[PDB]
């Protein structure tokens, strides 16, 4: 893991020592090489786990998240290097440093073998995205969004720290494999119920669970494009990864303690899909779609079925890719028309045909068109939920119907229809942003071609 | 035949011979409690480093 961590660390001196006319080129190229290096974690020819060191290890669950982070860093640089052209050189290098630090800390968080180090890197990732949102956001409400994000996460994560220290005192090491082997069954008392809630509520906050999801739409709206990408594509999945890692020592009382959160997830995905149906802001629509998909992931992890875990992993990877792609397309329209209003730009299919093709493919990925990994994850989550209870199919079907409805509504109101001819400032297309859309869509196609990479721990 | 002592003679410490035995425990002291069993041995290094959470050394 050190062979990925060290050159990502060396990206920062490269950023601060490169010429201002060469910084973007050098950092983008070497981050692409970093991702190519990170692809060596897929060499898993055995049932064992690649425990590289005493503090770093690789997993069938951790590996796709690490590869996705390393792949998202150059895409974030390409996405963010347009709204920083009228910007100071040291501020540009600081922004690149923030993105690189996010990538480093997220790779270390996913490769961590010890839960206290996982929590330390959790908060370490909490810092620079707050800095990015607050400093390079556009509207006034970025400060309130950053406060909401930071303190939802902190109030979640403090009882997680208390619970981790308690489990460390009880067991001795807080090492993941040691806990997985010497797991003890809890006796289902009120203290154990509170311990369960303490170690689950941080991840449920960052997922986000319904009712506590209020930080996410304003944070994603007010964030810059790279911040929205890293948030919606890695940090929610970081919460899910924490849930999967910590759920192994919570038997058996997760069986009955999972009940309120499954109901919250299902009804919240219905409610947030309805909000997407009636939402006037494109980034808000994408954010609430992310809330619904992560609610599906929450329900799968709560029901703790091998099909549910596999569908959760596939939906994590697929939703990260398609949500970053949707945010990049919305940011292209935002850099064109300087607005986020859903209905303001309408006939963009006429002027931007290839970008309309990218929009259509992103939305078809969003509504889980087969045989994509989006549909793979959603279908296996549905199968596991129907095994858990046959009446969940009603909520699943309503969610699927509204999902297709808001995705096609987005397509029709942003691309189809008559062209808003007053928008004289419609530059044709940037090869940079078309490349960004291609670099989002192609890994979706390749993972659709070979879905065995992102199945996860259970299969 | 008595001679008055000079200046400084009555005020000095004199030895004296007696057959009365010296009291071995004049304070009537109880038995003193034993000290702690001090640990001896070579100072080996710390096992597996500091063992502070996830720190290897
Ligand atoms: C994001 C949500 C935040 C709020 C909810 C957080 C989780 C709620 C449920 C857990 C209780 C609170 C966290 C406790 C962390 C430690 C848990 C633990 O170790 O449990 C076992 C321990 C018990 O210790 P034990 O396990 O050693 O028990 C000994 C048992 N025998 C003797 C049988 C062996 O539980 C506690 O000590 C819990 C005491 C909590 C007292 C303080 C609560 C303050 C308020 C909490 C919420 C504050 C933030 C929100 C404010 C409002 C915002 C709108
Ligand atoms: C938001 C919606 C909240 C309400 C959802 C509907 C009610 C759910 C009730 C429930 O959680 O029942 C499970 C369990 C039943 O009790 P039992 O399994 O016997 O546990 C023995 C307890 N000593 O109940 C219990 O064990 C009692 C404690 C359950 C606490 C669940 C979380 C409450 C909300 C936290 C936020």
């Amino acid at each position: 893991m050190l062979k990925i961590i060290l050159p990502s660390l060396m990206l920062l001196p490269l950023t601060w020592l490169s010429s201002p006319k060469k910084t973007w080129t050098n950092v983008t190229s070497y981050s692409f090489l970093i991702s190519l290096t990170s692809l060596t974690l897929l060499w898993q020819t055995d049932e064992n786990y690649k425990n590289f060191s005493n503090m770093f290890s690789s997993d069938p669950l951790s590996t796709p998240l690490i590869i996705l982070t390393a792949w998202l860093l150059p895409l974030m640089l390409m996405a963010s290097q347009n709204h920083l052209k009228k910007d100071n050189n040291v501020l540009q290098k600081l922004y690149i440093s923030m993105l690189i630090s996010l990538q480093i800390l997220l790779i270390m968080t996913f490769s961590a073998t010890e839960l206290i180090m996982f929590y330390i890197l959790f908060e370490a990732t909490l810092i620079p995205t707050l800095i990015i949102i607050t400093r390079w956001g556009n509207q006034t409400e970025r400060l309130n969004a950053g406060i909401y994000f930071l303190f939802y996460t902190l109030i979640g994560s403090i009882p997680l720290l208390i619970a981790l220290i308690l489990i460390q005192n009880h067991v001795g090491t807080l090492n993941l494999m040691i806990l997985s082997f010497t797991t003890h069954t809890l006796d289902a008392s009120w203290s154990n119920n509170l311990l369960w809630l303490a170690c689950m509520m941080a991840f449920l906050i960052k997922m986000p669970l319904y009712g506590v999801h209020l930080w996410l739409p304003k944070a994603h709206v007010e964030a810059p494009i790279a911040g929205s990408m890293i948030l919606a594509a890695i940090l929610l999945k970081l919460g899910s990864y924490g849930m999967i890692r910590i759920s192994i020592i919570l038997d058996p009382l997760t069986k009955y303690m999972a009940y309120p959160f499954i109901l919250l997830s299902l009804w919240g995905m219905i409610m947030t899909s309805s909000i997407c149906l009636r939402q006037t802001d494109l980034k808000s629509l994408i954010a609430y779609s992310s809330v619904s998909h992560m609610a599906l992931v929450i329900a799968s992890i709560m029901i703790q079925t091998p099909w549910s875990f596999m569908g959760a992993t596939m939906l994590m990877i697929a939703h990260g890719l398609t949500s970053s792609l949707l945010f990049c397309l919305a940011n292209s329209n935002y850099e064109r028309i300087h607005s986020r209003t859903m209905i303001m730009a309408r006939g963009l299919q006429m002027v931007f045909p290839l970008m309309a093709t990218w929009w259509l493919m992103a939305s078809l990925a969003n509504l889980a068109l087969p045989p994509s990994i989006n549909l793979m994850g959603e279908l296996f989550i549905t199968m596991s939920l129907f095994s858990w209870s046959n009446f969940t199919i009603i909520l699943m079907g309503i969610n699927i119907i509204i999902t297709g409805m808001y995705s096609m509504y987005m397509i029709i109101t942003t691309q189809r229809g008559k062209l808003t001819n007053h928008m004289i400032n419609l530059q044709p297309s940037h090869t940079r942003e078309l490349t960004l859309m291609a670099l989002h869509m192609i890994p979706l196609i390749l993972l659709t071609t070979s879905p065995k990479l992102i199945t996860g721990l259970t299969m | 035949g008595w001679v008055r002592p000079d200046l400084g003679q009555l005020s000095k410490v004199t030895k004296v011979k007696t057959d009365r035995p010296l009291p071995e425990n004049p304070y009537h002291s109880r038995a003193r409690p034993e000290p702690n069993p001090v640990i001896e041995g070579d100072l080996k290094p710390a096992k597996h480093g500091t063992r502070f959470f996830f720190w290897t050394v």
